[PDB]
């Protein structure tokens, strides 16, 4: 691992523990998802985006400038993690395109971090040749470079380094007559250099992913990696952490105000439907009950709450006991986990059990058409510009980012300060805002 | 060709998922799509639209609609129960009753068990909504459980019949078979013998001798003429009615074998103590856990027992620390017995030795290679791995349509070893509590270098077993080859 | 005191119990380390020079191992017997048709004469199973997991009726060379633990064994495990005050230091009952660090099962009580007409493996990939060492001389160990000339 940036074209051949394998895979998936969401919400160049991604990389300890720690741990972690994700994502074309996009964003960011003085060696360490021109040569050919330069305004040839590259590597660049050539070697600025670098890296990644897709059948035989790699991105949550077992003081009467103040749209509308109809289907009942368990509702409180709501349903309380108290206690209690023991997550709500007629469960953004989204948002009293940007984000299939923006709107803040992946995290952050 | 077929099939699956639908099964020859629609015409037009869009994406692919199910219970490939929707004229349809793979192989079931299974299947294949079906099934199961528990049920329904392939004395496992036991009893005590090809009738009974159920099998008239012993209701609820119903109800979402046991009687405790935890796991979960926590990871792992040398009192080591809040004390600091003043930390050697034995035993238990059939009705428990094989795993010699799988999975043993190393992983356990001043005070008050060395030795006693532990480490060279 | 009081008060001290070969003088002795002594592990890809790889099993791979074993034995038997061609098990054939497959017990219990099924190979019968009826068969000897060719008649396709069994053919012996015949007579000691009584830790039997080793000065001494039995009540109750590894190291160092003066070569064969070592079959060689140059030259640690050659004589070493396990689940037409041990040894030699029984006994763990690649017979051994709980014996079956010395200590009573001279005879003459000359199983 000579350099921090690196091109991933040499698979590792070490041995690692299974726990390390899983940790690396999960960490890199979290990093990529964070990169995607951060690029979607912000602009790719603003200092805010760079600082936030710096913080994410520091917390995930994936890369850093050269030092004792960087030599050993972050660089190997990055290498093996990238190749594990290669195994995970080569299954489908959509996954390949998504992986390529986010890896390109990460590489561009890391390149921007990299100080200029080292770029040369990186280009040398990349195993393909790019040569930097001398100051005397730059002074001599400044007029030629400016004349051949793109629509870049003025004759100012600033401190940006200029490099000598074969015309073959700048096909798409010099084909438009927007660069200077000399003896078959082209002189290019930094921005176009990084463009070329990312283009070649994309070609290499596409070829490698195709090869791994072909090679998958040999490696899919393993049974202790199938359940992890099959659904590494599709259906794995990035450390939701809002599991069963939380503590708090929730008053049953207050629930209503909480519902209109600190609930995510899914749970907000589920609660409204419950209150208005005094009944829920199986899926919505399970989802909302699990959410209430997550926020801090104790078993007796939950039983009393559901029983009190069902008395208004005009059905025998003893029937309620014998029928549903068993289910509620089982949900709050013993084995059968991962479907009843654990509160749902935004990813599970979106990707599992789409609602049907007469069913009010599911994420509203994903499961309700834009007209009804606008109706609901109006009923929630959100500014028209907020609604427009929410709809724009939904059209971009960034449902969780849309919910984040909705959080910011209702809480009357600018930045929520996190990345929601679990409704209970929504409620916890809202309560933290009080 | 196979690679391209798989690629296009996966693309079609993801596309139809994007269409706000959900696909429940398909292998290169069929695709079951759940429409979430109760209107037949809507379903037909939706099928036409998906066919048209896939056709315009792939010009030469000629897809078509083969059949429609009003309601379907899916369990496996060619294992389901459905109401085939045969479309009649004027848009009306007939719900033909169809079901494949529900056949039962063994005929050793009580008449009451057969009646309960018939009721459950009929209810599930009724057209009423899911909630109504579940409510009816739960009500019937509770009623049956109460009726059996209180003895209201006729005894004649508890009778069991089983054929005899060989002479009663020639069965190698005669101890575990109730019917051959009754055959031997009738041959010895009675007159006319029982030969191969005859059917023997028996009913399980409670003798109070704390024996296995197979040993207590008694003839029906023998039970009727004897009063010292009665019918074993618990056995019938546990492995004569629970199997039949749970074979069908378990797949339904929101209902679990534990829940069925709770409905049926007072089994839940002893049931989950005596329950199979194999089919419950299913990676189908769409975005649930990432890596769990130690509490739910080592829940199934057996706790580390140890006898205190001084007093002999049992000690359980299920975590590095014991107590609540301020008194977060190491489990080895004091003996579990309040009267004993001997700190287990003195007897580390014995501890380590015992640990070895424990892990040793587990390894042997893993290598016994006990295979169990997955169909709850059969649950054949063999050890001779059959050469005959199926798509998923070994084929059950009894159920020519089923799949054996290990009783003690390899990953269960790996989790057990990891739990053993975690019990003594003092350093890592010192990084799980947030309050730093608590860590400082606690470690300065108990975690001296000597006890740290002892804990490290205990870790190593299992880490040396884990190092050679069967792909507990993954080799990248093979993976990326 | 009372512990091991019997050993201090046993009258049979040093009295030979059985003899085989030619009459030999009671003063058994060798030349010690002097002279050219060859001691080389042999065959079967080196039989676990290293420690191991895994304790992780895959059902498809175990299936591949099993079917490969069946098919290899089948090809060998077919080429030897000039069998026309095998037929699928499930094919209903009116005329008698040869069928290939491994025997198995129908249920989970002890095999019965009419509770037997035949499981075929994939390339012929797709691994199908079929019950077999032995009523018509006259003479047979079967056990679970043995590969057989049965020429019964199966007119229905659902149940075969046996009509003749093909005695399996053993591997060819080890072809010697001029150097092998160039070896003078050498005496071999063989003993099998446990080396302490059921209620002692003093290891008095080990001290007596060391004394006899020093006095006799044998050429090579084979010591089987366990060295601290896992079934020992002392360790089963974890009353020991020292780690298992420390106690094993102490015992090994005592053995090594005791026989320094003898100059006898020493080899240690692990056993599944060894508490400290890995509890999996096959077992890699023991691990020891404190070895000098002379000690390293005089002591060898070998795997188990191992097939080592001493002075060009193939030794078949196996510490697991294979005889007992096979006898537990072996059926035959006649019991008293022939000796049980003879036919069990016949099966061991014929099946070409150091543990042909399948599925093994409950108190045994077999890793089938390593077993397949490390626990196959390379050649019919000249001498077979199988210390078993059964009574000591020395048989000569199919040329190979199989010796069961017996456990060195039974409960609290004394045990026995086997001495045996070994001299490769004239290069030519009689077609079969067993290098073994005389064998004496003698009480300790
Ligand atoms: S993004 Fe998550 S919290 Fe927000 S509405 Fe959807 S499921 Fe609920
Ligand atoms: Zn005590
Ligand atoms: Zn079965």
């Amino acid at each position: 691992y000579p350099h921090c940036l690196q091109f991933y074209l040499q698979p590792p051949s070490e041995n690692i523990s299974l726990i390390e394998f899983e940790n690396l895979a999960i960490d890199r998936v979290k990093l990529l998802k964070s990169v995607e969401n951060l690029g979607v919400s912000y602009v790719k160049g603003t200092e805010q985006y760079q600082s936030k991604l710096e913080s994410e990389l520091r917390k995930l300890k994936f890369s850093y400038r050269e030092n004792l720690e960087d030599e050993y741990e972050p660089r190997r972690r990055d290498h093996i993690s990238h190749f594990i994700l290669r195994l995970a994502y080569c299954q489908s074309e959509e996954l390949r395109r998504w992986f390529i996009q986010q890896e390109m964003d990460l590489l561009r960011f890391r390149f921007s971090i990299l100080p200029k003085d080292k770029i040369q060696d990186f280009l040398k360490d990349s195993q393909l040749q790019f040569e930097a021109i001398s100051d005397e040569e730059k002074t001599l050919r400044e007029q030629e470079i400016v004349a051949s330069s793109p629509s870049l305004s003025g004759l100012k040839l600033g401190f940006e380094s200029i490099y000598k590259i074969p015309f073959a590597d700048a096909l798409d660049l010099f084909r438009g007559r927007k660069v200077y050539l000399e003896d078959g070697f082209a002189y290019v600025p930094l921005k176009d250099i990084v463009a070329i670098i990312l283009n070649e890296f994309r070609a290499k990644l596409s070829k490698a992913l195709a090869l791994t897709a072909r090679s998958l059948p040999a490696v899919q035989s393993d049974e202790r990696l199938q359940p992890l790699l099959n659904h590494l991105s599709h259906s794995y949550t990035g450390q939701d952490y809002s599991t069963q077992g939380n503590v708090g003081k929730i008053s049953l009467d207050q629930i209503d105000l909480l519902s209109t103040k600190s609930f995510p749209p899914c749970m907000r509308q589920l609660h409204k439907a419950l209150r208005e109809n005094h009944h829920l289907r199986h899926g919505g009942r399970m989802q909302y009950g699990l959410f209430l368990k997550g926020i801090g509702l104790t078993l007796e409180q939950a039983l009393q709450f559901w029983k009190q709501e069902f008395i208004k349903g005009k059905m025998d309380p003893d029937k309620f006991d014998k029928g549903y108290s068993y289910n509620i206690r089982h949900s709050f209690g013993k084995e059968g986990k991962r479907t009843d023991y654990t509160p749902f997550s935004c990813l599970k709500i979106i990707l599992s059990n789409p609602p049907s007629q007469g069913d009010y469960h599911g994420c509203p953004f994903r499961h309700s058409d834009p007209e009804l989204l606008k109706q609901k948002l109006q009923s929630y009293k959100i500014s028209p510009g907020g609604i427009s940007q929410i709809l724009d984000l939904v059209k971009g299939t960034h449902y969780q980012v849309a919910c984040q923006k909705y959080f910011e709107m209702i809480h009357n803040v600018d930045d929520c300060g996190f990345s929601l992946n679990h409704p209970n995290q929504f409620f916890c952050e809202s309560q933290r805002i009080l | 060709v196979t690679y391209k077929g798989r690629e296009i099939l996966m693309h079609t699956k993801e596309m139809v998922q994007k269409m706000n639908l959900e696909v429940i099964y398909g292998d290169t020859d069929s695709i079951m799509i759940n429409t979430n629609s109760t209107n037949l015409e809507e379903v037909f037009k939706l099928g036409n639209k998906v066919k048209s869009e896939v056709n315009k994406l792939y010009k030469l692919l000629e897809i078509d609609i083969d059949g429609v199910f009003k309601s379907l219970l899916l369990l496996k490939k060619k294992k389901y129960a459905a109401l085939v929707v045969e479309p009649t004229s004027d848009g009306n349809y007939v719900t033909k009753q169809e079901l494949k793979g529900l056949d039962i192989v063994r005929r050793d079931w009580c008449d009451l068990a057969k009646d309960t299974g018939n009721f459950v299947i009929g209810q599930i294949l009724s057209d009423q909504s899911r909630d109504t079906i579940v409510e009816n099934i739960q009500k019937r199961l509770i009623e049956i459980g109460e009726n059996v528990l209180n003895g209201s049920v006729p005894v004649s329904q508890f009778e069991i019949n089983k054929a005899l392939t060989k002479d009663p004395q020639d069965y190698p496992d005669k101890k575990s078979l109730p019917h051959v036991h009754v055959a031997l009893w009738i041959n010895s005590q009675g007159g006319r013998k029982v030969k191969a090809g005859d059917t023997v009738s028996y009913v399980i009974c409670q003798d109070g001798s704390n024996l296995t159920a197979s040993q207590r099998a008694y003839a029906p008239e023998q039970l009727q003429k004897q009063d010292n012993l009665t019918i074993d209701t618990q056995y019938y609820l546990a492995q004569q009615i629970h199997p039949v119903v749970a074979r069908i109800c378990e797949p339904i979402d929101g209902i679990d074998a534990v829940l069925i046991a709770t409905w049926l009687g007072l089994d839940p405790t002893q049931f989950r103590v005596h329950h199979y935890h194999k089919d419950e796991e299913n990676d189908a979960l769409l975005g649930g856990p990432a890596q769990l926590t130690d509490e739910e990871k080592y829940r199934d792992c057996e706790r580390f027992k140890c006898p205190c040398p001084t007093c002999g009192t049992e000690n359980i080591y299920d975590n590095v620390f014991d107590g609540s809040g301020t008194d977060m004390e190491p489990s080895l600091y004091r003996c579990s017995n309040i009267d004993c003043k001997a700190s287990p930390l003195t007897f580390t050697v014995q501890l380590s030795n015992k640990l070895i034995m424990d892990i040793r035993r587990f390894i042997k238990k893993y290598y016994d290679g006990w295979l169990i059939c997955e169909e709850p009705t059969c649950r054949n428990r063999t050890r001779h791995l059959p050469l005959q094989f199926s798509r998923t795993g070994p084929l059950c010699p009894a159920c020519m349509k089923a799949t054996l799988q290990p009783e003690y999975s390899d990953k269960s043993l790996y989790t057990q070893l990891c739990f053993y190393r975690y019990i003594f992983d003092a350093e890592c356990a010192l990084e799980k509590l947030t309050t730093d001043h608590e860590k400082d005070k606690l470690k300065k008050q108990f975690f001296t270098p000597k006890v740290l060395q002892d804990y490290r030795k205990l870790k190593n006693t299992a880490e040396q077993f884990l190092s050679r532990s069967g792909y507990s480490e993954v080799n990248l060279s093979k993976l990326f080859a | 005191a009372t512990p091991s009081q019997k050993y201090n008060s046993r009258s049979n001290r040093g009295e030979v119990v059985t003899s085989f070969g030619l009459a030999q003088g009671v003063s058994w002795s060798g030349r010690g380390g002097a002279g050219n002594i060859s001691l080389k592990v042999l065959g079967c890809p080196e039989a676990l020079t290293g420690s191991y790889k895994s304790m992780f099993q895959k059902l498809p791979d175990i299936r591949e191992v099993l079917t490969c074993k069946i098919e290899e034995l089948g090809s060998e038997l077919k080429e030897h017997y000039k069998i026309e061609a095998f037929t699928p098990l499930l094919a209903p054939a009116q005329e008698p048709v040869t069928l290939l497959g491994q025997i198995g017990c129908d249920s989970n219990g002890k095999l019965n004469n009419k509770s037997v099924i035949l499981e075929g190979d994939r390339e012929h019968s797709s691994g199908a199973q079929i019950p077999v009826d032995l009523s018509e068969l006259k003479e047979y000897s079967l056990f679970p997991g043995q590969v057989v060719i049965m020429e019964g008649i199966n007119t229905t396709g659902r149940k075969l009726v046996a009509t003749k069994l093909y005695e399996g053919v053993p591997l060819p012996f080890y072809q010697p060379t001029e150097e092998d015949a160039d070896f003078e007579q050498s005496m071999v000691l063989v003993a099998c633990g446990p080396y302490t009584t059921s209620d002692s830790i003093t290891y008095d039997p080990l001290l007596d064994l060391i004394a006899v080793i020093n006095h006799d000065r044998p050429d090579v001494c084979i010591l089987f495990g366990p060295f601290l039995d896992a079934k020992h009540e002392q360790v089963e109750n974890c009353l020991l005050t020292s780690p298992f590894e420390d106690i094993f190291k102490q015992c090994l160092r005592t053995i090594i230091e005791g026989t320094r003066s003898s100059g006898s070569h020493l080899v240690f064969v692990p056993s599944l009952r060894d508490v400290h070592h890995e509890p999996v079959y096959p077992q890699p060689p023991f691990s020891y660090s404190d070895l000098s140059r002379e000690d390293k030259k005089q002591v060898q640690f070998v795997s188990e099962p191992c097939s080592l050659s001493i002075n060009g004589v193939i030794f078949g070493l196996t510490s697991t009580d294979l005889l007992f396990h096979l006898g537990a689940e072996e059926i035959s037409s006649s019991s008293g007409t022939s000796d049980r041990f003879s036919r069990i040894l016949k099966h061991i030699l014929t099946q070409r493996s150091y543990y042909p029984l399948y599925p093994p006994q409950e108190d045994m763990a077999i890793d089938y990939e390593s077993f397949y690649v490390y626990a196959q017979l390379p050649v019919t051994p000249d001498v077979l060492i199988i210390p078993s709980e059964l009574r000591y014996f020395v048989k000569d079956v199919l040329g190979c001389v199989c010796v069961n010395p017996g456990r060195l200590t039974k409960g609290q009573v004394g045990g026995t160990f086997a001495r045996l001279y070994l001299r490769r005879p004239a290069a030519d003459g009689a077609e079969r000339q067993s290098p073994c000359i005389a064998v004496q199983v003698v009480r300790i």
